[PDB]
C-alpha cells in the first residue's frame, strides 16, 4: 500500500502546487528590472569602489 | 720556460692548438647551454605551478649552470688571445670565483639530488622525503654557504697574473707546492663521485630486487640514472687523472726541468672544457626528461 | 485499478501545469532587456589569499560582519579567517575530517559544520573559557550532509543526501519539521533574506520552494537536465538561481512560477560547483570546474568576466552581505578575496 | 566558574626578594595572555609586567625592568612574577589579570583576587577631572577622562577600557575600546569617546553600582591607568 | 600595528605553527578506501587488519599507520562523493569467489559477481582514480574450493573452457578482473588470494602500499 499512498500524496501535491496564482513573465522581468536598476549605484562590485573607500587593499 | 711565483716555483706555458680547438668547443658550449638553461629557467619561472624540495634543488642546479656559461665567454675571450686577459683585476677574480663556485655548485647539487633519489628509490617512508618547502629553501641556503666557503680565497688573491708580456686569469696552475685548490679539486672529484656512484648502485639493487622494473616508465628512469653517472664520469675524469699524473710526475720528478710538462699541460685545459660539458648536458637529463 | 488512475491524474495535472506556465509566458525576460546599457567588461583582482588550509576546500561561509569567514577543509581543520588581515581568529578541530558544508550564525556566535559524517554540529565561539567547543551535536539524518544553514542563534535548517531536508531546534537537539518532496540527493540550500521561504536543489534536476512554518513544498522548478548543485535567492527574494552539471545556470521566478533566464556559452562544457549573486541582482557568479570562475550579466544572459586565478577548480564562493568583496575557495588548498 | 587565586607576599626587608604565584586551574590558560597590575594602598592602579601567549613576548615597566621577572607554566597553568631587589615603593596589592587577543576579543576580562605584599620601612598619560563625587541613587551621571594623544588608531577601534573597583572588590572590566560593554554587566552602562576626550554614562545608580572608576589606554604599552573616580550614594 | 593587533598576528601565527605540526603528523599516515558489494567477506579483512557515517579503522604494522575507511554504509549516489577520496594511495576491493550460484535477492536476474564487476569497471577507470592503485582481495578461498565441486564456473562466466578445477578456476575470475583495468600505463592492480594467517595479508597490503609510494616518489622527483 506504499506506492498507493506515493500516488496519492504525489497527486495532492500536485494539485495544490496548480492553485497557486501566476503573474505574467513580463511584469516579472519589468520588477527584477526595477529592483535591480533601484540599488545599481549601492553594488561596488559592479561599478569599481575607489581605493580610498575599498575596505580591502594590496 | 720556467716562471715564477712567489714561495710557488710554477711553469706554465702558452703553447699552441689551444686558440683552435678550445674556442669553437666553448662557443658550441656556451651557445647550447645558455638556450638550453633559459628554456628551462623560464619553466620554472613563469609556467611551473607546483614546486617541492626536488624542483627546488633541480632550479637550483639550473641557476648554477646558467650562472657558469654566461661567464664562459670571457674565458673563451682568453683563450682566444692566448692567455692575454686584458681586463684587470676585479674581472679575474670575479670570473675564477664565478667558474669555480658555479662548478662546486653544480657538483654539490648533483651529489645532493642523488642522495635525495637514493632516500626516495631506497628508504621510501623515511622522514627526510616529506621535507617542507621552506626547509629545501634552508638547506639549499646552506650548501650554497658551503659551497661560497670554500671558494672566497680566490677573490683575496691578485688573479691577473703579469708575466712577460701575459695577463695570467687561470686559478689552475701547476706549482711544486700544495695548496686548498688542488686539494679541494681532488675531493670535489673523489667524495662526490663516491656517493654518487653508491647512490645510484643502492638505487639501481632495490629497482632490480624490488622486481618493480618491468614497468615501462621504470625502465627509462634506470636508464637515466646509469646516463647521469656516466656523463659525470665523462665529464670529470679526465681532468682530474691528468691532475693525478701531473701530481705524480711532480713528485717523482719535480720542477728541475719543465719541458716534461707541455703535453700534460695542454690537453689538462682541454679536459678542463669536459665538465663544461655538464652545463650543456645536465638540461637533457635532469628537466627535460621524466615525463 | 487505482494506480494507472492516480498516475493518469498527476499526467493530467502536469499537463495543466505547464500549460499555466506556458500561457503567461507572452514576453521573455531575455529580449526585454535589449535597452539597458550591457555591463560591459569587469575587471576584478584578487585582493587577499588566505593560506594555511593543505587539503581540499569544499565548503566556505561570510560572516554578517563582512569581515569575518568560517572555511571547511579535508584535513579535519574547520578556521576562521580575518579577511582584511588575512590571520586566523581560530582552529576548530573536527571529529570527522570528511566535512563538506559549514556556515555562520548571523550573530556570529555560533558556526555549523557537516560531512560524510551526515551530522551539522554546532561549535559556540563565544564561551567564558578561552576555546571553542562543540554546543550540539545534531543526528538524523541518513545520508550525508550538504549544506545546512542558520535561520538564526536558535533554529538551522539542513540539506541530506537522503532526499530530505530537515528544519531543527539545537536546545533540544531534534528537528521539528522535515521537507520531503524530493526524489534525488539535496545538494544545496539557499535561505531568503526574509528568512520564511527556503529552495532546496537536488540531484533529480527539480528546485522545489518550501515554507519553514508550515512544512510543506510551496512549487516546484523543473527545467535542468542534470544533478543540481548550487542554489541561489535573488537578493530581492523573488527569484533564484540554478547550478547543475550541464554546464548551465538557470534563473527561475516564484510569481509567474517558470524559468525566466538561462546562462549558457559553448565552450563552457564542465558544470557548476557553486552560485552566487550581487548585492543588487545584476552580477551572478557561477564557480565552473574549468579551474576558475565566470560572471554573468544577470539581466541578459551576457558573460561579463571570468576570475581565473585558482589553479585547481572552485567549490565554494560568495559575496559579503555588503557587498564589498568575493571570496571563492578552491581545491588547491587556497582561497582568495576578490573585489 | 572561572578563578584566579594567588598566594605570596606578607612582609619583606627592603632589599629582599619574593616570587608571587597565580593558579589558574580548569579553563584555558595557553591561549591566554598573562598581565600583573598593582595597586599601592589608597592609590590607582599600575601596570606591572605582561608574558604574551606560549610565552613568546615579555613586558616590564619602566620602574620594574630589571628587577622583575614574569614568567609562566603553561603545563602546570601557573603564573610568576620573580621580584628582585624590592624597595619601599613596591608595597602594593598585585593581581593576576588575563586577556585575549583576537579580532573582537575582550582583554581584561578577568581579575584576580589580589594578594597583598608590604616591604617594611613619552608614554601616553591619562587624567581624571575628579576623584570624590556624591549623586543620589536613580540619577544619571557621567564621568569623563581624557589622554596625552588621542587613541583612535587607522584600525577605526580606539583603545580605551574601563573598570570599576566595588570596595573591597577586585575590578572588573565593563567596557572595552570605549563601545562593546563587557558581557556580565547590565545594560545601564554606556560608553562614548572622541579621540582624546572620552566618558562613560549610568542610566541609573544602584547600592552596588558606587565604587571607583578607571580608565586605561591600550594604544601601546606601557599601558597607563587613570586617577580613580569614586562616587558616593 | 597597534599592540592588540600584534598580539592578533602572533596567535595567528602560534596556530599555523600548530596547523603544521598536525598536517605533517597526517602525511606520515597512509589513507586507504576500502570498497565491495558488502557481503564479499569484508568484515573478516577488517577484523584481519585491526588486531551511520563512514566507519574508520586505524593500525600500524611496521613504524606505517594505516587508515582505512568502509564507505559501504552510504547508499546515497557514488558520484556524489568519490571525489572527497580521490586523494588516496590506495583502494582495497574484497572480491568472494564462492557466490556463482548465488543471485541478488532484490533483482535475481544478475549474478552476484557479476554486480562486483560492474562496480570494478566503474571504480578502476573513473576520472578521479586515473592514479590509485587496486588492491584486490578474493576472500572466499575454502569455500570456492569445497564448492567447485559442485557446480563449474561456466555457470557465471558462459566463455569458460570447462577445467572444473580450483587453480585455473581462480586464475580465470583474477585474470577477468583485471582485465577491467583500462588505464593500463597509469594504475596498476595487486591480486591477493585471503590467507588464514593473518599476517600475510597485512603483509602484502603493506608491499602493495610501498610500491605505490615508492612510484608517488619516483614521479615527485621526475624519474616517474
Ligand atoms: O675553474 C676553471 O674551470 C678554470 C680555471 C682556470 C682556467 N680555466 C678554467
Amino acid at each position: 500500500t506504499a506506492s498507493i499512498a506515493q500516488a496519492r500524496k504525489l497527486v495532492e501535491q500536485l494539485k495544490m502546487e496548480a492553485n497557486i496564482d501566476r503573474i505574467k513573465v513580463s511584469k516579472a522581468a519589468a520588477d527584477l528590472m526595477a529592483y535591480c536598476e533601484a540599488h545599481a549605484k549601492e553594488d561596488p562590485l559592479l561599478t569599481p569602489v575607489p581605493a580610498s573607500e575599498n575596505p580591502f587593499r594590496e | 720556460h720556467f716562471l715564477e711565483i712567489d714561495k710557488k716555483n710554477c711553469c706554465v706555458f702558452r703553447d699552441d692548438f689551444i686558440v683552435k680547438v678550445l674556442p669553437p668547443v666553448l662557443g658550441l658550449e656556451f651557445i647550447f647551454g645558455l638556450l638550453g638553461n633559459g628554456l628551462a629557467l623560464w619553466i620554472f619561472c613563469f609556467h611551473l605551478k607546483s614546486w617541492k624540495s626536488s624542483r627546488i634543488f633541480l632550479f637550483n642546479l639550473a641557476v648554477a649552470d646558467f650562472l657558469l656559461i654566461i661567464c664562459l665567454p670571457f674565458l673563451m675571450d682568453n683563450y682566444v688571445r692566448r692567455w692575454d686577459w686584458k681586463f684587470g683585476d676585479i674581472p679575474c677574480r670575479l670570473m675564477l670565483f664565478m667558474l669555480a663556485m658555479n662548478r662546486q655548485g653544480s657538483i654539490i647539487f648533483l651529489t645532493v639530488v642523488a642522495v635525495d633519489r637514493y632516500f626516495r628509490v631506497v628508504h621510501p617512508h623515511h622522514a627526510l622525503n616529506k621535507i617542507s618547502n621552506r626547509t629545501a629553501a634552508i638547506i639549499s641556503c646552506l650548501l650554497w654557504g658551503i659551497t661560497i666557503g670554500l671558494t672566497v680565497h680566490l677573490l683575496k688573491k691578485k688573479m691577473p697574473i703579469q708575466n712577460g708580456g701575459a695577463n695570467l686569469c687561470s686559478s689552475f696552475s701547476i706549482c711544486h707546492t700544495f695548496q686548498w685548490h688542488e686539494a679541494m679539486f681532488l675531493l670535489e672529484f673523489f667524495l662526490p663521485l663516491g656517493i654518487i656512484l653508491f647512490c645510484s648502485a643502492r638505487i639501481i639493487w632495490s629497482l632490480r630486487q624490488r622486481q618493480m622494473d618491468r614497468h615501462a616508465k621504470i625502465k627509462r628512469a634506470i636508464t637515466f640514472i646509469m646516463v647521469v653517472a656516466i656523463v659525470f664520469v665523462i665529464c670529470f675524469l679526465p681532468s682530474v687523472v691528468v691532475r693525478i699524473r701531473i701530481f705524480w710526475l711532480l713528485h717523482t720528478s719535480g720542477t728541475q726541468n719543465c719541458e716534461v710538462y707541455r703535453s700534460v699541460d695542454l690537453a689538462f685545459f682541454i679536459t678542463l672544457s669536459f665538465t663544461y660539458m655538464n652545463s650543456m648536458l645536465d638540461p637533457v637529463v635532469y628537466y627535460f626528461s621524466s615525463p | 485499478s487505482e494506480l494507472d488512475q492516480l498516475r493518469q491524474e498527476a499526467e493530467q495535472l502536469k499537463n495543466q501545469i505547464r500549460d499555466a506556465r506556458k500561457a503567461c509566458a507572452d514576453a521573455t525576460l531575455s529580449q526585454i532587456t535589449n535597452n539597458i546599457d550591457p555591463v560591459g567588461r569587469i575587471q576584478m583582482r584578487t585582493r587577499r589569499t588566505l593560506r594555511g588550509h593543505l587539503a581540499k576546500i569544499y565548503a566556505m561561509h561570510w560572516g554578517t560582519d563582512s569581515r569575518l569567514l568560517v572555511s571547511a577543509s579535508q584535513d579535519g581543520k574547520l578556521i576562521i579567517w580575518d579577511s582584511y588581515t588575512t590571520n586566523k581568529v581560530h582552529a576548530i578541530p573536527l571529529r570527522s575530517s570528511w566535512v563538506m558544508t559549514c556556515a555562520y550564525a548571523p550573530s556570529g556566535n555560533y558556526v555549523a559544520c557537516g560531512g560524510l559524517d551526515n551530522i551539522c554540529s554546532i561549535y559556540n565561539l563565544k564561551t567564558r573559557e578561552g576555546n571553542v567547543r562543540v554546543s550540539r551535536e545534531l543526528a538524523g539524518h541518513t545520508g550525508y550532509l550538504s549544506c545546512c544553514r542558520f535561520l538564526d542563534d536558535n533554529q538551522i535548517v539542513t540539506s541530506s543526501g537522503d532526499t530530505t531536508c530537515a528544519l531543527w531546534d539545537i536546545e533540544t537537539g531534534q528537528q521539528t519539521t522535515t521537507f520531503t518532496g524530493h526524489t534525488g540527493d539535496v545538494m544545496s540550500l539557499s535561505l531568503a533574506p526574509d528568512t520564511r521561504l527556503f529552495v532546496s536543489g537536488a540531484c533529480d534536476a527539480s528546485a522545489k520552494l518550501w515554507d519553514v512554518r508550515e512544512g510543506m513544498c510551496r512549487q516546484t522548478f523543473t527545467g535542468h537536465e542534470s544533478d543540481i548543485n548550487a542554489i541561489c535567492f535573488f537578493p530581492n527574494g523573488n527569484a533564484f538561481a540554478t547550478g547543475s552539471d550541464d554546464a548551465t545556470c538557470r534563473l527561475f521566478d516564484l510569481r509567474a512560477d517558470q524559468e525566466l533566464m538561462t546562462y549558457s556559452h559553448d565552450n563552457i562544457i564542465c558544470g557548476i560547483t557553486s552560485v552566487s549573486f550581487s548585492k543588487s541582482g545584476r552580477l551572478l557568479l557561477a564557480g565552473y570546474d574549468d579551474f576558475n570562475c565566470n560572471v554573468w550579466d544577470a539581466l541578459k544572459a551576457d558573460r561579463a568576466g571570468v576570475l581565473a586565478g585558482h589553479d585547481n577548480r572552485v567549490s565554494c564562493l560568495g559575496v559579503t552581505d555588503d557587498g564589498m568583496a568575493v571570496a571563492t575557495g578552491s581545491w588547491d588548498s587556497f582561497l582568495k578575496i576578490w573585489n | 566558574d572561572v578563578q584566579l587565586v594567588e598566594s605570596g607576599g606578607g612582609l619583606v626587608q627592603p632589599g629582599g626578594s619574593r616570587k608571587l604565584s597565580c593558579s589558574a586551574s580548569g579553563f584555558a590558560f595557553s591561549s591566554f595572555g598573562m598581565h600583573w597590575v598593582r595597586q599601592a594602598p589608597e592609590k590607582g592602579l599600575e601596570w606591572v609586567a605582561y608574558i604574551s601567549s606560549g610565552s613568546g613576548t615579555i613586558y616590564y615597566a619602566d620602574t620594574v625592568k630589571g628587577r622583575f621577572t614574569i614568567s609562566r607554566d603553561d603545563p602546570k597553568n601557573t603564573l610568576f612574577l620573580q621580584m628582585t631587589s624590592l624597595r619601599s615603593e613596591d608595597t602594593a596589592m598585585y593581581y593576576c589579570v588575563r586577556s585575549i587577543y583576537y579580532y573582537g576579543s575582550s582583554p581584561f576580562d578577568f581579575w584576580g583576587q589580589g594578594t597583598t605584599l608590604t616591604v617594611s620601612s613619552s608614554d601616553i598619560v591619562m587624567t581624571q577631572a575628579t576623584s570624590s563625587v556624591p549623586v543620589t541613587p536613580g540619577e544619571s551621571v557621567s564621568i569623563s577622562c581624557r589622554s596625552s594623544k588621542s587613541l583612535l588608531h587607522s584600525n577605526g577601534n580606539t583603545y580605551l577600557y574601563w573598570f570599576l573597583q566595588r570596595p573591597g572588590q577586585s575590578p572588573q572590566l565593563l567596557i572595552y575600546r570605549m563601545s562593546n560593554l563587557a558581557s556580565g554587566v547590565p545594560d545601564r552602562f554606556s560608553g562614548s569617546g572622541s579621540g582624546t576626550a572620552f566618558t562613560l554614562t549610568i542610566s541609573r545608580l544602584e547600592a552596588e553600582d558606587v565604587g571607583v572608576y578607571y580608565c586605561m589606554q591600550h594604544l601601546e604599552y606601557p599601558l597607563t591607568f587613570g586617577a580613580g573616580t569614586k562616587l558616593e550614594l | 600595528l597597534s599592540a592588540e593587533d600584534k598580539a592578533a598576528v602572533e596567535r595567528s601565527k602560534m596556530i599555523d605553527r600548530n596547523l603544521r605540526e598536525d598536517g605533517e603528523k597526517a602525511a606520515r599516515e597512509v589513507k586507504l578506501l576500502l570498497l565491495g558489494a558488502g557481503e564479499s567477506g569484508k568484515s573478516t579483512i577488517v577484523k584481519q587488519m585491526k588486531i551511520t557515517g563512514i566507519v574508520e579503522t586505524h593500525f600500524t604494522f611496521k613504524d606505517l599507520h594505516f587508515k582505512m575507511f568502509d564507505v559501504g554504509g552510504q547508499r546515497s549516489e557514488r558520484k556524489k562523493w568519490i571525489h572527497c577520496f580521490e586523494g588516496v594511495t590506495a583502494i582495497i576491493f574484497c572480491v568472494a569467489l564462492s557466490d556463482y550460484d548465488l543471485v541478488l535477492a532484490e533483482d535475481e536476474e544478475m549474478n552476484r559477481m557479476h554486480e562486483s564487476m560492474k562496480l570494478f569497471d566503474s571504480i578502476c577507470n573513473n576520472k578521479w582514480f586515473t592514479d590509485t592503485s587496486i588492491i584486490l582481495f578474493l576472500n572466499k578461498k575454502d569455500l570456492f574450493e569445497e564448492k567447485i565441486k559442485k557446480s563449474p564456473l561456466t555457470i557465471c562466466y558462459p566463455e569458460y573452457a570447462g577445467s572444473n578445477t580450483y587453480e585455473e578456476a581462480a586464475a580465470y575470475i583474477q585474470c577477468q578482473f583485471e582485465d577491467l583495468n583500462k588505464r593500463k600505463d597509469t594504475k596498476e592492480i595487486y591480486t591477493h588470494f585471503t590467507c588464514a594467517t593473518d599476517t600475510k595479508n597485512v603483509q602484502f597490503v603493506f608491499d602493495a602500499v610501498t610500491d605505490v609510494i615508492i612510484k608517488n616518489n619516483l614521479k615527485d622527483c621526475g624519474l616517474f
